[PDB]
RNA sequence: GCUCGUAUCAGUUUUAUGAGGUAAAGCGAAUGAUUAGAGGUUCCGGGGUCGAAAUGACCUUGACCUAUUCUCAAACUUUAAAUAUGUAAGAAGUCCUUGUUACUUAAUUGAACGUGGACAUUUGAAUGAAGAGCUUUUAGUGGGCCAUUUUUGGUAAGCAG
RNA sequence: GAGAACAGAAAUCUCCAGUAGAACAAAAGGGUAAAAGCCCCCUUGAUUUUGAUUUUCAGUGUGAAUACAAACCAUGAAAGU
RNA sequence: GGUUGCGGCCAUAUCUACCAGAAAGCACCGUUUCCCGUCCGAUCAACUGUAGUUAAGCUGGUAAGAGCCUGACCGAGUAGUGUAGUGGGUGACCAUACGCGAAACUCAGGUGCUGCAAUCU
RNA sequence: CGCGGGGUGGAGCAGCCCGGUAGCUCGUCGGGCUAGGAACCCGAAGGUCGUCGGUUCAAAUCCGGCCCCCGCAACCA
């Protein structure tokens, strides 16, 4: 017995019930998946920069 | 006016397509190198009939290109042989000519035993001063139409160097 | 006349590039000397640019912008000649000394002279322009031949050589200078020392002389009738270059020419466009009678 | 069977152009893309390393990653009832600046500009921009325009 | 259920900016088809005034030539909609000789992230917002069918997709 | 398209013209002209380590692999690849 | 304004055929001792600033030029199409309402523009 | 209207351990034997391999189309 295959009916409906909402955005995205050459100087970048601050307020 | 746009040869081909390879392509080109000074080079053979017994890269013809005072001169013994009669067909449409000769020998060269008889082409391409712009890698230039070579003009400098008449044909 | 290409083929046809079209520059070679690494935002990537024409070498440093390329220094062989000495400026040995000259030239302009002084003392050996300790690192530029043949002993490694002695980082191998030997990959110092001061040169001059007087006059006359020997290069050597010719700005331009009387007598030998009302006019002339036969 | 490889349906979306075949002009190598610019992607067919998948075509992102030919993109992707974040590694040939950013970006300095000029003398500048308005009365002068009248034209056969 | 006293959002528009090869159109535009007539030319063969009569005072595939002309394409196309579609329209935003770095630069050059400074009734289109955002867990379901419009196979079907 | 002594419709040889009407292993479609095609030189990056990504997608696996990082290399004058 | 070198957009730049080009500038160019690959110093390499060559390259002008580009109440609000009716028509299809709106065609206009560094009576 | 093989001189077979630009037998023809036929002996000719289109390493054997010789399956309500 032959069967219906496929159809992309209802599925529109169903994905609008509770749907499309966007991604929630941060501030501070993940530094993964970014160069690591960039993420090493980052690393020593930011630890100047708590350095540098806490004595400024010290 | 014509201050240097003189016809002259660009170069002399002289061309030696034997039927097959070994021994007769050898001394094909032990002539050609005799006769040229310089050593020839060999043509393979592009693909295969049916006709001619011949394959891919057999190593079939031999030709050697010579420019300067030597082209002048081997033509001038090469025109010998020809009585300095050549067709009107004869000269190409762009302003070239060859003629073919068979039996090397004719041209006033001393017959070796080995070498034997070996039927040559000698083609002439002309031009004039100023063609470097259409072979030189900076600028390719394409020759104005009136620096270029034509039938009659080819045909008019032949006839005005060395006496040499066509028929009328 | 009926001697006309397809419409179709004029259509379709997708002209190449204008400076691809007029034989100047390979865009294949182009893109790989110009695209620099991007994590390096806006850093220029600089070429020594060298470009060979009779009579003239021309070394620019050349960075890449949108609108256009920027020149940041240039040095032409041209410099010298109206004055009187009109020799060799075309060869190895003039090559060097304007990729010697764009090198002090482009380091003086960014202050970078007093450091990074290159090879002083010419020895012909091969070697790169090496960072000094806690001091900047030497200004980077890359070789830029155009469509120039890259050849062992070719006349565009003199400005190479020249520019990585007068203090440029230039990027370069020994095996393309003259004396560089193909069976051994070792360089032979004294002859590309040679080349570099005109050895090369000066040797066809006493075999010349001692062979074919007649073409030693045809060529290199200039040489004879300026007395010109051997004894001129200590001039030229300490004398010239360290005192004097090292910062020749002393030369007459106060005076700045007037490009409009330039723009004048140009302008008044061109050849001038023929307006909208002319060309319905000529096409007039033509259908009435010439074309029309009354 | 079916056949669904990574440039299936991808014909006439990666073809070059109409009489723009051959190399790239240099410029788009020289276009710097920083970490938040906006970029469009547009598949450029002759480069083929660093493609986009043809889903990307037409789809605009925002830098994340600067490495030495590439930029990453992240691109807002709806998966079912959801966006997902995806991160392409896209060749520069690839893509390009958004214009309406750029755009944009001289609104925001044309409004700190206009706030600053109105700050000097307080005139209520309203940086804020309005849909067009319905229009306002005018009048229409008849002299030299004297209305021409018009009917409906026959039907004829014009074959 | 969990995290706030005005929710950073939206099956919508606008403005701006992209992407697309469908409809239509086109074929005296490429590819592929396709109807007719308009010059010459023995580069093998169909024939003769005259008998190879020499490129011979003729036409027939044109074996060498361009100007037209009728009609077309799901797997053709220069062009190219409508509808649908991506992004943006800011407080995580914008304007200083570095403040940090081991990255990068020729170089305090940049890159990224920062300290201090200047910006609530307009906080940088419209309309709405019914509270945002978030988590855990679990039921049923996993035979579908019918309008309009687009559309494939089929003569068609209350047919199949 | 333009010649030749047995050379011819197909062996060469030489000039022209030539937007690719060629070639690139294969099916088809894209792409490619100072190349991605053809010839020459040098090579093994068709290598190490383990992460991030794209496509099918449950955003699991598999297959392809896109961009990097840390090594070692090849090539090239070099940029680079 | 000419020219050279490096470019950007990549025909408003290409193509055909003629006409013109002063100074500046390729090279008419000339040569093969030297680095440099081959049959060929033709290309490529190197060496010179010569009789003085603008013949060609190149640039400009021309052409009811081909092509290309721009524009148009030119065709044409046409083709097409989003939405609507218990509109019409046996049907095929069509008309209408609220919107969006081509391409051919025709007619005009246009013969690259321009950045950086030099150089030029 | 599905699945398979095969097509080479007048006739029957050789290119099927991927290639001798086509060979071997009968038949036919010529000569010789014999007082002619036959049988026998000695020689010769005969098919660019069904047709068309694909790699261009002698490609058409091996690939894709149409025709022809055939063969098996054509059932269970």
């Amino acid at each position: 017995a032959k069967s219906k295959n496929h159809t992309a009916h209802n599925q529109t409906r169903k994905a609008h019930r509770n749907g499309i909402k966007k991604p929630k955005t941060y501030k501070y995205p993940s530094l993964k998946g970014v160069d690591p050459k960039f993420r090493r100087n980052h690393k020593h970048a930011l630890h100047g920069t708590a350095k540098a601050l806490a004595a400024a307020k010290k | 006016q014509n201050p240097m746009r003189d016809l002259k040869i660009e170069k002399l081909v002289l061309n030696i397509s034997v039927g097959e390879s070994g021994d007769r392509l050898t001394r094909a080109s032990k002539v050609l190198e005799q006769l040229s000074g310089q050593t020839p080079v060999q043509s393979k053979a592009r693909y295969t009939v049916r006709t001619f017994g011949i394959r891919r890269n057999e190593k079939i013809a031999v030709h050697v290109t010579v420019r300067g005072p030597k082209a002048e001169e081997i033509l001038e013994r090469g025109l010998k042989v020809k009585e300095y009669q050549l067709r009107d067909r004869n000269f190409s449409a762009t302003g070239n000519f060859g003629f073919g000769i068979d039996e090397h020998i004719d041209l006033g060269i001393k017959y070796d035993p080995s070498i034997g008889i070996f039927g040559m082409d000698f083609y002439v391409v002309m031009n004039r001063p100023g063609a470097r712009v259409t072979r030189r890698k900076r600028c390719k230039g394409t020759v104005g139409n009136s620096h270029k070579t034509t039938k009659e003009d080819t045909v008019s400098w032949f006839k005005q160097k060395y006496d040499a008449d066509v028929l009328d044909k | 006349q009926k001697d006309a290409k397809s419409s179709a083929y004029s259509s379709r046809f997708q002209t190449p590039f204008r400076r691809r079209r007029e034989g100047k520059t390979d865009y294949y070679q182009r893109k790989r000397l110009v695209t620099q690494h991007k994590a390096k935002y806006n850093t220029p990537k600089y070429r020594l640019v060298v470009r060979f024409t009779n009579k003239d070498i021309i070394c620019q440093i050349i960075s890449s912008t949108i609108t256009g390329d920027v020149v940041l220094a240039a040095a032409y062989s041209h410099e010298l000649p109206r004055y009187g000495i009109t020799h060799g400026l075309t060869n190895w040995a003039a090559a060097y000394a304007t990729g010697l000259l764009i090198a002090r030239r482009t380091l003086q302009k960014l202050g970078l002279d007093e450091t990074y002084k290159g090879v002083e003392e010419v020895e012909g050996e091969y070697e790169l322009t090496e960072a000094v300790e806690d001091g900047p690192r030497p200004f980077k530029v890359f070789l830029d031949i155009g469509l120039q043949r890259t050849t062992t002993g070719a006349r565009v490694f003199g400005a190479l050589k020249g520019a990585s002695d007068g203090g440029l980082y230039v990027p370069h191998s020994e095996n393309r200078f003259p004396g560089w030997d193909f069976e051994t990959e070792e360089i032979d110092p004294e002859l590309l020392r040679s080349y570099i001061f005109g050895g090369h040169v000066s040797q066809y001059m006493e075999e010349l002389a001692d062979d074919d007087e007649e073409r030693f006059s045809e060529l290199f006359k200039g040489y004879l009738a300026d007395d010109i020997d051997a004894d001129s290069l200590e001039d030229i050597y300490t004398s010239a270059h360290e005192a004097i010719r090292a910062d020749p700005a002393f030369k007459p331009t106060e005076k700045k020419f007037t490009k409009e009387q330039y723009a004048a007598e140009s302008k008044k030998y061109r050849q001038t466009k023929l307006s909208k009302e002319e060309r319905a006019a000529r096409v007039a002339a033509k259908i009435a009678a010439l074309a029309g036969q009354q | 069977g079916k056949s669904h490889g990574y440039r299936s349906r991808t014909r006439y979306m990666f073809q070059r152009d109409f009489r723009k075949h051959g190399a790239v002009h240099l410029s788009t190598y020289l276009k710097v893309y920083k970490v938040g610019d906006i970029v469009d992607i547009k598949a450029n067919g002759s480069i083929q390393k660093g493609m986009p998948h043809k889903f990307y075509q037409g789809k605009t992102g925002v830098v994340y990653n600067v490495t030495k030919s590439s930029v990453g993109v992240i691109i807002n992707k709806m998966v079912g009832n959801r966006y997902l974040e995806k991160r392409l590694n896209l060749r520069v040939e690839h893509i390009k600046h958004s214009k309406c950013r750029q755009e944009f970006l001289e609104r925001v300095k044309a409004n700190a500009a206009k706030r600053a000029e109105a700050k000097a003398q307080g005139v209520a500048v309203q940086l804020k921009r309005q849909p067009a308005q319905p229009r306002e009365s005018r009048i229409v002068s008849t002299e030299g325009n004297v209305p021409q009248t018009l009917a409906p034209v026959p039907y004829e056969t014009f074959i």
